[PDB]
């Protein structure tokens, strides 16, 4: 697929679920 | 065309905060200043890391060699008592 | 428009070349098809069979017509490639009369 | 009638202007002018303007007490579901059944979901035309 | 809602709807006027209702803001008076659907699972909204308070 | 596409009739906020690219989408990600011109939902983009075409939950 | 100028009439209420430098566009000139509430201010929205007592934001 | 704006006439101290950031209740030391155009018209930014004719606030 | 006083050209509708703006003619979103919380409590 | 009106930025060309009576119908205000030399001018016949040695004859 | 990666690699263990390479960090350094891997609309990644360091 690549796995972040205080 | 600005290439007329063309002249629209930077050489692609553009290895030559030269069958036809463009 | 998916100098050639009246827009076409933009974009992820409907998709506006159509571009993806492929949908009779 | 505004009658600049030459005159109007610009009427009493005797203050919340059919109707309707009610409250009250299975909702979750209305499941009821 | 209360009986016995059932309908559209009405006077009177409600629970349940508790600390406790909101805020659903469907579909059918997976105490909860509901119930009139102690009442019934 | 125009053409072609009155009422309608339109619609085409660099300032700049991981992480997907917000508001611009929601069911959420899904961005991230794009622009343009351009918004935002 | 003695003469001249019993009786009401009229506008004047303030300093907070390099308030001289406008309108705001009549404010302050912007480029939405910040900010300051007997004040203050929502409209 | 060159054309225009020799050597003298003059434009712009963050420390030392007491005229928030540092690069951004302009007219029409205006409205005080004015002064690290050029357009901008 | 017609424009534009504004304001302050009117020691006003019946006036002259116009507003004009990097915010959705954040019960607490 | 050095001030003011290394730099180029710009500005002021009525007298021989009678360069009144808008524009020509910016030029001289020419009845293709010949008779006098050292002034006479076609295109 | 580049050029034509491409993937392996010390030879340098490449870059650049810059602020040139931190960090990837491919799809692709979209110069950060490189090149030999240069001097022809 290449290199940069987005999975739901390695999402840690908070961009699914809006929880702003973090 | 901020980008162009923001690296100092060149200033690209655009419009105003609601849609009016953007002019030095309010006749004609886009009309923009000029001098003193407009015929500056050497700062084509200034503020461009490492920028080459044409022959960048030696100055340019000084080119200062305008003279007037007959133009045989190259001279404009002009009118006689007249002035172009309609009236 | 390639703003987002190429790092910009891979087609500015065949822009500039264009721009200048030097080449058609058929040819524009075919160099623009055969680069490396669309090698990664619409040949790389996808297999063959479907490398022959984006095709036909992109260079034809339709999807293909019948199986001895797939079979006939199927044959020439297995043997010469994607460029070869990319000629004979460009240089087709259909394209040059639509 | 008259010349064009501003222009002093009688001496124009373009009277015998050759053809090849001729520019051609814009026009101009007495609209950018203040003389110009219509007043209000205010001789026939009309002032276009707003001050006092023209403020309304209205109750936007409360109209007056409800009409007497809405408290009719009121009345009426909470006499029909009101032993309808009483029951229903106390099928939840005495429906003080034991639990059963594991749970799957931290201590709770077991086999029944709590207060899942029944009347759901139970209907929609599978019908077969010519009953067989 | 009540219409829709009436329609899924019908609906069970494959039927149209009796005079019984369309004679309730049209009483209860009729009376739209005071239910709006009384919806309203709870509507303007959240924060008056959920902080006085929500300070004699603490009074009545001192356990959960204490150390261990469920609600201990400011932000618990403000999570606290953000559920008391949600069940006034259903209490007026209730009152001009005239039935009470959209609390059982939003906050009751399957509320012990809930709180048992939060580890909240389900007696404490049914008890913050019994006092939520006599600062409600003593805004209203003779009847009025008759209505709205209602859906308070089935609500208590189905927390516990 | 239909604008308001064709809408009630095309609305009374089919029933075979002429404009009555009631045709007439929404014809009017239009015609009188069409000044307010291309008002708008000019204020917002000269303010394009700083409308989207405001409004993701104001929602998803400084959230922790960008850190690494989550989508508009490389330069690939955050220029990929305000060409999206590029886009949705130049079609809501021709969606306030022609006063008629129809070319957003056709040419922006035909597959949209299902796109975002295979690709994996946040929907509820978008929307809330999407609202931050709107507060920005309803004080560009003002309260009658700011609520013309949020009854737009609204659209794009109802058909991408 | 003409103020609401002035309006229901100048109407019932056009009438060639003289004013009715009920006529004099309205404006006995207006005289009643006088004195309740003027600490109206005692309480926006004694207060008017903080009314203004208060008011910019809450929309450079909402829309800080304006203030920044390249925009409509950035530079000295071009703040100073938004806050003449804020005391300028609030000044004949409070001459149309002594009044009771928005002759003043539309004669000589909203002539022509819709087209001064237009051909300045000073964005018409955003004076409108300040002007907005002055009213609420005014009517707050006037239903306090602080100073004044208890009574009702209630259609004096709708009258006076009567004359803000005039002036912000007349702007965009 | 009010340069040298800018000066030359207005006494030329005022009277109708061309540009006269008493205007060319006018515009002769700005080309010879603009080479002291676009050096130290350079080397306040080169150290601007440092310059900025001690010049406010200053304030902060000399005028230590500006940092303690609420209110929205005091940099006691974080969003009022953002607003105090952004005021001080004002100051410092204007000194540098008039340097390369060659004269007191940046400044005379982006800052000086109407600050008196903007500190009797907002309850700012002219002290705190002559004491951050004078940090700059004697801060800068500039040397010769650099010097004189830099601290002439920093003292007509004291002399503005006293 | 207004403008006549955009003539008069015209026949006075060429003082200021060849004489400079010195010579153009001694031109304007010598005429005899000047010296008529307010003679040397009156302050100039805007003669005759109302009719002495209407309620109306006459769009007084500083807001008829502001600093700048119609020309001049291509190029004088400011603008708004000028790529201008200023101060940032970092978290925006902190200080205007949604429907069900308990931030919004936060400064209830406060007061019942154990009082 | 504003300069060569004022116009970077103003444009980096307009996104409140301190100059960048290469703005400064460019900027000491034109005070090294300097004394040779302070050269045409001598040479087009010194002779600004001949440049003018040497184009004059060139521009009625070609169009005669001008000082016919109904020309408009037929009488006294009218020819001495054509001499004096040759005049004119030679003047902000000078002064937009000096200044390196052609601001001073379209704010003073060309702006509104084709507008009022069409007021007048004023040929506008003929102003600009005018100008074109005094901007030959300005470039061969621009790049005479006659006094100055030897030496490249090529791109500041291409920057003078920039000017001269600029007030030629809008006048009409 | 080298193998996967030439992986592509062979399945575009639709043949097996080349006895050229593939001598060229056997010389890139076993050179692996002298490529690797390269790598972390900037790896245990990032302390030297950011802070004095940074530093390099405000001296040449002083009006992106002077007020009224986009990196201007204390969190904001943070942001400026981090940016080069992800540039050092994609060139010790593609001496690994062998091509500019992990540095392409990885900040190089869309970088020039995403920049001017935050309005950041594409040429200030040009310049950061020349003075990175003058720190870099400066830890290694010879040789060694012609192969650290080249990913430094890619970068900069492929961000402008
Ligand atoms: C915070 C306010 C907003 C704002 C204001 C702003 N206005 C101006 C300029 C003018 N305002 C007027 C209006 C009046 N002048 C009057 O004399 C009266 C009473 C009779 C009114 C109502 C006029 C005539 C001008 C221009 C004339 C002049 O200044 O000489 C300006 C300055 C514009 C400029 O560039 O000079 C500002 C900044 N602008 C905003 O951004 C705020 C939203
Ligand atoms: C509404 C705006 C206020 C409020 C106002 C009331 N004021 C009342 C009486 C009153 N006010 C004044 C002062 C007034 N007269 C002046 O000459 C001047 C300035 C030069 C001012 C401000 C006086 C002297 C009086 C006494 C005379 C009188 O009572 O008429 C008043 C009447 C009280 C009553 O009900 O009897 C009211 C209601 N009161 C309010 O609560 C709001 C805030
Ligand atoms: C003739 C029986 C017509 C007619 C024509 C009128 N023409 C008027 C003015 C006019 N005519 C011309 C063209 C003229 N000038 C030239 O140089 C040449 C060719 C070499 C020609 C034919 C011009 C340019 C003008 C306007 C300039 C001027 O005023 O001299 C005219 C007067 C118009 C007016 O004053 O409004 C008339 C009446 N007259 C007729 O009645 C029939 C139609
Ligand atoms: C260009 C259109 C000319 C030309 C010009 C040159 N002048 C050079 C040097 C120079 N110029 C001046 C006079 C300066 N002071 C004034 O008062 C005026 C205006 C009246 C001016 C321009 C001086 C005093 C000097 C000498 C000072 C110095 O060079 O340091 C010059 C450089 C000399 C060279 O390159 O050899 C040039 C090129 N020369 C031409 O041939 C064209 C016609
Ligand atoms: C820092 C030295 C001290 C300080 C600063 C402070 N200033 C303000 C508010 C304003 N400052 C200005 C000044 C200018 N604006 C300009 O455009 C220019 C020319 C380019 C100048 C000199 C203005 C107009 C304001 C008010 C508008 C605004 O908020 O931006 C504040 C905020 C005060 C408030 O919000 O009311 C602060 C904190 N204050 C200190 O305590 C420091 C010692
Ligand atoms: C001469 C080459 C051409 C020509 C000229 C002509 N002009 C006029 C009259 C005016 N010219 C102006 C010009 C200017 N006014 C300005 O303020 C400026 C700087 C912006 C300029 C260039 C003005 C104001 C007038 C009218 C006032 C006056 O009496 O001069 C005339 C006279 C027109 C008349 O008398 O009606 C003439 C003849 N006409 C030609 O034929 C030449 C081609
Ligand atoms: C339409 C009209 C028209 C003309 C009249 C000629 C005029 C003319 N002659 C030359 C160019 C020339 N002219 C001559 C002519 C002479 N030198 C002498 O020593 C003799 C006295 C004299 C002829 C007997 C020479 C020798 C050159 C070339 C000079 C050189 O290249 O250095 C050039 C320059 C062009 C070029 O170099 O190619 C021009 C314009 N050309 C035209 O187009
Ligand atoms: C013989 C005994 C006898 C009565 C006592 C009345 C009783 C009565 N009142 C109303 C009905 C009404 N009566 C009023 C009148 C008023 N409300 C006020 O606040 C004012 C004091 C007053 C007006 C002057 C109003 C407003 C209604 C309508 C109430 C509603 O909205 O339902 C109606 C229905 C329609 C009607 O007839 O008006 C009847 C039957 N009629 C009778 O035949
Ligand atoms: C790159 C990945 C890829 C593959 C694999 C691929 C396969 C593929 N195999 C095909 C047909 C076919 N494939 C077979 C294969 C077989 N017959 C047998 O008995 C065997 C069990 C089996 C071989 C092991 C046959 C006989 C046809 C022709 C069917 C027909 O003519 O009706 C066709 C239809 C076109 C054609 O007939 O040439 C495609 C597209 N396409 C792709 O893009
Ligand atoms: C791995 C490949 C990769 C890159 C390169 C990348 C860049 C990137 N740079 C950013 C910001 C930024 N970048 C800068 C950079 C600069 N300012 C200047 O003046 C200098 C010229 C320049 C230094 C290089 C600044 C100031 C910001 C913050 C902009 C803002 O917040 O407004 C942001 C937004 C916030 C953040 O996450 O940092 C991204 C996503 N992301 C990636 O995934
Ligand atoms: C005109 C109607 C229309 C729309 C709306 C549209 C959407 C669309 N968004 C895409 C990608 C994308 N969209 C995003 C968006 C985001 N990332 C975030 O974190 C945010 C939540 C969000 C921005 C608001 C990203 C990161 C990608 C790239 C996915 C990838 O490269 O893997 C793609 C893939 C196309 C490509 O990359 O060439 C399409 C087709 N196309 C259309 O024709």
């Amino acid at each position: 697929s290449g290199y940069g690549d987005y999975s739901y796995s390695t999402d840690r972040t908070k961009g699914h679920v809006n929880q702003y205080y973090v | 065309a901020n980008v162009a600005g923001q690296e100092k290439i060149a200033t690209i007329s655009g419009y105003t905060w609601d849609g009016q063309p953007q002019t030095e002249i309010p006749g004609k629209p886009f009309v923009k200043s000029i001098g003193a930077m407009d015929y500056m050489d050497g700062v084509e692609g200034g503020d461009v890391v490492a920028a080459k553009v044409g022959a960048f290895w030696k100055p340019k030559a000084p080119k200062e060699v305008p003279y007037k030269r007959p133009m045989g069958a190259n001279t404009p036809e002009l009118p006689y008592n007249t002035v172009p463009r309609l009236v | 428009d390639i703003s987002t998916f190429v790092i910009g100098n891979e087609i500015e050639n065949i822009k500039i070349q264009f721009i200048k009246g030097q080449i058609s827009v058929k040819e524009m076409i075919n160099a623009l098809g055969k680069s490396s933009v669309y090698l990664k974009e619409f040949y790389n992820p996808y297999p063959n069979i479907k490398v022959i409907e984006l095709g036909t998709k992109h260079f034809l506006g339709r999807a293909p017509n019948n199986q001895a159509e797939i079979r006939f571009y199927n044959q020439i993806l297995a043997s010469c490639g994607l460029q070869a492929f990319i000629d004979m949908l460009t240089n087709s009779q259909e394209y040059a009369e639509i | 009638q008259l010349a064009p505004p501003g222009i002093p009658p009688g001496e124009d600049a373009r009277n015998n202007q050759s053809l090849r030459q001729y520019v051609a005159r814009p026009v101009e109007t007495y609209q950018k002018r203040s003389f110009a610009t219509p007043l209000p009427l205010t001789w026939t009493g009309e002032t276009e303007t707003v001050g006092a005797f023209d403020v309304v203050v209205p109750p936007q919340e409360k109209d007056l007490p409800v009409s007497g059919e809405a408290t009719s109707a009121f009345v009426k309707y909470s006499d029909m579901v009101r032993a309808e009610r009483k029951a229903a409250l106390q099928a939840l009250l005495s429906a003080s059944a034991a639990g059963e299975g594991r749970p799957t909702c931290g201590a709770e979750g077991r086999k029944f979901v709590s207060n899942a209305n029944p009347v759901l499941v139970n209907g929609v009821k599978c019908v077969e035309y010519w009953r067989k | 809602s009540i219409v829709t209360k009436s329609i899924v009986n019908a609906d069970a016995e494959a039927r149209y709807l009796s005079p019984g059932e369309l004679d309730r309908i049209k009483s209860f559209v009729l009376s739209g006027q005071r239910r709006l009405r009384i919806a309203q006077t709870l509507t303007e009177n959240r924060e008056r209702i959920v902080k006085q409600g929500g300070q004699q629970l603490f009074q009545r349940r001192p356990d959960v803001v204490s150390p261990g508790g469920n609600a201990y600390g400011e932000e618990m406790t403000a999570t606290c008076l953000r559920d008391l909101d949600y069940y006034l805020r259903l209490v007026t659903y209730g009152i001009i659907a005239g039935d009470v469907t959209p609390i059982e579909e939003i906050g009751l059918v399957g509320v012990k699972e809930m709180y048992s997976a939060l580890g909240t105490p389900i007696s404490g909860v049914a008890e913050g909204i019994r006092c939520m509901k006599d600062v409600a119930c003593s805004l209203l009139s003779g009847e009025d308070a008759a209505e709205v102690g209602f859906y308070f009442d089935y609500t208590l019934a189905a927390m516990q | 596409m239909q604008d308001a125009i064709t809408s009630v053409i095309n609305a009374a072609d089919v029933q075979g009739k002429y404009l009555d009155a009631n045709s007439v009422e929404k014809l009017r309608g239009y015609f009188q906020t069409g000044e307010l339109r291309v008002r708008a619609a000019a204020t917002i085409a000269a303010n394009a690219a700083t409308i989207i660099k405001e409004a993701v300032a104001k929602s998803l700049l400084y959230s922790d989408i960008t850190r690494p991981g989550g989508n508009m992480y490389t330069t690939r997907r955050y220029a990929a990600c305000i060409r999206d917000l590029d886009y949705y508001l130049r079609y809501a611009t021709y969606g306030m011109l022609a006063g008629d929601p129809s070319i957003l069911d056709e040419r922006v959420l035909n597959g949209l939902k299902e796109t975002y899904n295979s690709l994996g961005v946040p929907i509820g991230a978008t929307i809330q983009a999407i609202q931050a794009m709107k507060e920005v622009t309803g004080s560009l343009v003002g309260s009658d075409a700011g609520k013309e351009m949020g009854l737009y918004f609204d659209y794009i935002c109802s058909g991408l939950s | 100028m003409l103020d609401a003695f002035a309006k229901v003469v100048a109407q019932a001249d056009a009438r060639g009439e003289f004013l009715s019993n009920t006529q004099i009786d309205a404006l006995s009401k207006m005289v009643k209420e006088g004195n309740q009229r003027l600490d109206i506008v005692n309480k926006v004047t004694s207060n008017a430098s903080a009314i203004v303030t208060n008011s910019a300093r809450a929309l450079f907070a909402e829309q800080p566009q304006l203030i920044q390099p390249g925009g409509n308030a950035y530079t000295s001289r071009r703040m100073a000139a938004c806050l003449r406008d804020m005391e300028i309108v609030l000044r004949y705001v409070s001459y149309a509430m002594i009044a009771g009549d928005s002759s003043v404010l539309d004669d000589r302050c909203l002539n022509g201010l819709r087209e001064t912007y237009q051909a300045l480029g000073t964005p018409g939405s955003s004076v409108a929205v300040a002007i907005q910040k002055m009213k609420d900010a005014s009517v707050a300051l006037a239903n306090d007592t602080t100073g004044t007997p208890i009574g009702d004040c209630s259609s004096l203050v709708a009258e006076l934001a009567g004359y803000f929502d005039r002036a912000a409209v007349s702007v965009v | 704006m009010k340069t040298p060159i800018t000066e030359a054309i207005a006494t030329a225009d005022n009277q109708g006439r061309f540009l006269s020799n008493t205007e060319l050597q006018a515009v002769n003298g700005r080309y010879q101290r603009a080479t002291a003059s676009l050096t130290a434009a350079k080397a306040l712009t080169g150290s601007a950031q440092r310059l900025i963050t001690g010049a406010a420390q200053a304030v902060y030392n000399k005028f230590p209740y500006t940092t303690q007491m609420p209110g929205p005229a005091y940099a006691s928030s974080a969003i009022g030391k953002a607003k105090c540092a952004r005021d001080i690069g004002y100051y410092l951004r204007m000194v540098t155009y008039c340097l390369v302009v060659g004269g007191t007219g940046p400044m005379d029409e982006y800052l000086v018209a109407g600050l008196e205006e903007i500190n009797r409205s907002f309850d700012l005080s002219p002290s705190w930014y002559i004491e951050a004015l004078q940090y700059i002064k004697n801060s800068h690290g500039l040397s010769g004719q650099v010097a004189n050029e830099a601290n002439a357009y920093i003292d007509y901008a004291i002399n503005t606030l006293s | 006083r207004d403008i006549y017609n955009e003539r008069e424009k015209i026949a006075w534009s060429i003082i200021i050209a060849t004489q400079g504004l010195e010579g153009f304001i001694d031109t304007l302050l010598n005429t005899q509708e000047y010296l008529s009117n307010f003679g040397d020691s009156i302050v100039p006003f805007q003669r005759r703006r109302i009719i002495p019946q209407r309620s109306k006036g006459e769009m007084p002259f500083n807001l008829k003619t502001p600093r700048y116009g119609i020309e001049f507003r291509s190029k004088l004009a400011a603008t708004q979103f000028s790529w201008a990097s200023p101060i940032r915010r970092f978290r925006p959705q902190e200080q205007q919380p949604k429907a069900g954040d308990p931030a919004l019960f936060l400064n209830m607490v406060q007061e019942m409590g154990p009082g």
